[PDB]
């Protein structure tokens, strides 16, 4: 099987931030940089 | 109010600047986003919606001679772009006869009546003495992010369907700057920008996208249902 | 269930480099531990999501 | 919490006034030479209870639609019966209850009016919301709550 | 938005769980006679919208619970005997 | 900027690179739904 | 692409307040028309209000008139909340005279009966004033775009005159909002509501329409020199 991402994978960073993916958002939505680029995710700060 | 100016400075078949000199207090972000976004999402174009390579049974499969691994190379032929030439058109084949000990590049593809690759180099494949490597590749027009595991390309026995990136518009923004022109100093300058793959033009694609907000706008138009409790 | 494979990460005809990386691993990028993607972050609430 | 949390100013001070410091209109014109900037405490007023008179909760939120408040400005600002000195954002939150929960009115009475509001006091409304109006209502409440606060924690940035 | 009008409803009951028993046994007559049954009827039997629009809601315990609040049912804890309420029942197009 | 509304969320956000990894368990391998099908011939309860 | 060309229903009051919903729409489409609207909505719809006024004896932003139980503030904020429409379609301003007599209660109505000039809401409180109540007005209505407030333009005409916040906008609250309907196997098309809120003059499906208009006429510019 090839999988990609989904809608209640679970992603984490090495400092111990664990999460699931709750949406995925289309480019049209998604804060972006003034140049253009788009971010690729979301990370909410009261977890920190 | 007076009226705006339309200031274009394209330059190649991608990237193209946009420009409205004097508009109404707030009228920039009011038109230069809706725009972005129909623009970002809606602006039709052309992916490689199938292969087939020959000795080659499915995507997890590694050709001899060759380098790459049918997944790699998949992945590869994702990055290819054509243009289309003729508007009866919906869908081609690319043939790569390729051979021996050489670098394969994208270019070397069979040069096709009305279709023209836009970015050769881009690899394709490494090839090493003996490696064949004859493939057939497919490539729809259509709108948008369609996957594989979603249209799935039956173009024969072994021929292995690719996720589809359709859309031609590459990046998208818009600068709301403050512009000197004998009224107030309180009206914006909207300079769209735009960025394409060269099988669509800037200017090609911000009207294709216009139109759509022009038809979107035009459905407020038959009142239903009404009379409120009152 | 991982499924763990080899890639090469060599050319042709080249001097080598008395061990240095020949084919990378599964979780390999050029023989730095590679287990997961960077990518360009917002550090702020969406809307509940 | 930040959507009704009055900014509150440091330069100035050689201000406000039981009777007038200088004139109304003075004063007015100190906050535009630099020099003594909005919502800062003097006396019995701040410049921001004056450069701003919102006949109605509309004009103020329009006002606010535009460049020219923030939310947690202390403005003048005529509420239901009364000039209130509050905040729009304050005003914000007053109607969003009312609002949601069928009477502008009886909001008006279970809120804590000029205060932040936050774990405990949201917690009391609610509470004390269950009480003079059943489930019903409370969970229209609790969703609304459930919403602006989202929403509003996004744009506050 | 919850259940149409909730808190109206316990009050009608000594017991929360009167109001649970008999919006059980009514949306259970309910049920059985291919909602022939109603006590609401008219414009303010309960409806849905679809790909058309308006078409009868269909779960019976919604029914009941507005049927109740209209007064016109009576519940009581024992009159009318059930041997005989069982067969008096298929009066007007019964299963 | 907000790439739903052209404006921008007042105040500034905290933006950047950042390694993430994707982890061992999907949503792929949990979540099922059952409502009928192989009782057992042991306990005559549901499984297999 | 698939599916079908949408709905527009549009449950309506009757002068102010409409609600308006554009059903069964792509992913996203939602936003990109609710969004641009609500701004031309707040923005653009041309309209009519109070600007300046002056009243005999005694002037300032801040004071009280003796005879009248009210307040200069609390005259000029109940004269902002007063809606009146143009007939004549090329007037550009009126000035609008005010006769009050002894012990009485002065509404919105008890002004000057000019035509040309049609009061929308003539049972507004305007002032009270006790025994020997002397009120003269003198009050400017001005054809404006937005919101456009006292310390910016500064309205003079006479000397004891005081500018006032102008409002002129006929929507005075717009409300919008996004949700999704299922369509077959598709669960997620966007459903995009919108809430207008207007006063006297403006009818909200009026400004809606003129709304469409006027993004619809921008839209046009963009073509090629």
């Amino acid at each position: 099987q090839k999988r990609k991402l989904q809608v209640g994978d679970k992603l984490a960073n090495r400092h111990g931030n664990k999460g699931v993916v709750a949406k995925i958002l289309p480019v049209e939505d998604m804060p972006h940089l003034p140049d253009g680029t788009p971010v690729d995710v979301i990370l909410n700060p009261l977890g920190v | 109010l007076k009226a705006p100016v339309f200031t274009a400075t394209t330059q190649g078949d991608h990237y193209g600047e946009f420009v409205l000199e004097p508009l109404e207090r707030g009228f920039g972000v009011t038109l230069g986003n809706p725009l972005r976004r129909i623009l970002l999402s809606s602006i039709p174009g052309t992916a490689v919606t199938s292969v087939y390579i020959e000795d080659v049974l499915h995507e997890f499969s590694t050709i001899p001679g060759v380098k790459e691994d049918v997944v790699e190379i998949i992945l590869n032929l994702k990055e290819l772009v054509v243009r289309f030439l003729d508007p009866k058109m919906a869908s081609t084949t690319l043939i790569l006869r390729a051979e021996g000990p050489k670098e394969v590049r994208a270019g070397d593809f069979t040069p096709s009546a009305d279709v023209e690759i836009m970015n050769p180099d881009l690899h394709i494949a490494t090839l090493e003495e003996g490696g064949k490597l004859y493939m057939e590749v497919r490539v729809d027009r259509g709108v948008g992010y369609v996957p594989a595991e979603r249209h799935g390309i039956k173009d024969r026995i072994n021929a292995i369907p690719v996720d589809a990136i359709f859309s031609p518009v590459r990046r998208v923004a818009f600068q709301v700057e403050d512009t000197r022109l004998g009224q107030r100093t309180d009206l914006d300058k909207l300079t769209l920008r735009i960025w394409t793959d060269g099988s669509v033009t800037p200017l090609e694609a911000l009207n294709q996208a216009v139109a759509i907000l022009k038809e979107h706008l035009n459905y407020f138009a038959n009142p239903e249902a009404s009379l409120l409790p009152t | 269930g991982t499924a763990f494979d080899q890639r090469p990460r060599v050319r042709v005809g080249q001097r080598v480099k008395k061990g240095d990386l020949l084919a990378d691993g599964p979780a390999s990028e050029e023989g730095f531990l590679a287990l997961g993607q960077n990518v360009l972050v917002a550090i702020m609430p969406f809307d509940g999501y | 919490y930040y959507i009704t949390q009055v900014r509150k100013e440091k330069k100035g001070a050689g201000m406000a006034f039981a009777t007038p410091e200088e004139a109304l209109a003075a004063y007015e014109r100190g906050e535009v030479a630099l020099n003594a900037p909005i919502v800062v405490a003097g006396r019995e007023t701040s410049v921001g209870r004056l450069k701003f008179v919102f006949a109605n909760p509309d004009e103020a939120l329009l006002a606010v639609a535009h460049g020219l408040l923030d939310l947690q400005d202390v403005v003048t600002v005529r509420y239901l019966g009364r000039r209130l000195e509050t905040s729009p954002g304050r005003i914000l939150f007053a109607r969003i209850v009312g609002e949601a929960v069928g009477d502008e009115k009886v909001a008006q009475e279970l809120i804590q009016m000029d205060v932040p509001q936050e774990k405990n006091s949201l917690k009391d409304l609610v509470y004390q919301a269950f009480l003079r109006l059943g489930m019903e209502k409370t969970a229209r409440l609790l969703d609304a709550l459930k919403y602006y606060g989202f929403t509003l924690s996004t744009t506050s940035g | 938005m919850a259940e149409p009008g909730i808190d109206k409803l316990f009050g009608m009951v000594d017991s929360k769980y009167r109001l649970t028993v008999v919006v059980a046994k009514r949306a259970q007559q309910l049920l059985r006679h291919r909602f022939k049954n109603t006590v609401l009827e008219p414009e303010e039997r309960p409806k849905m919208r679809t790909l058309e629009g308006l078409y009868d809601d269909p779960n019976a315990v919604t029914w009941a619970m507005k049927e109740l609040l209209t007064g016109r049912l009576f519940f009581g804890e024992n009159l009318v005997p059930e041997d005989r309420l069982q067969k008096e029942m298929e009066r007007l197009y019964p299963t | 900027y907000d790439g739903r509304t052209g404006e921008p969320f007042e105040g500034p956000i905290v933006v950047g690179q950042m390694f993430i990894m994707k982890l061992y368990h999907m949503v792929e391998d949990k979540m099922h739904a059952r409502s009928t099908g192989p009782y057992s011939l042991i306990t005559q309860q549901p499984l297999g």
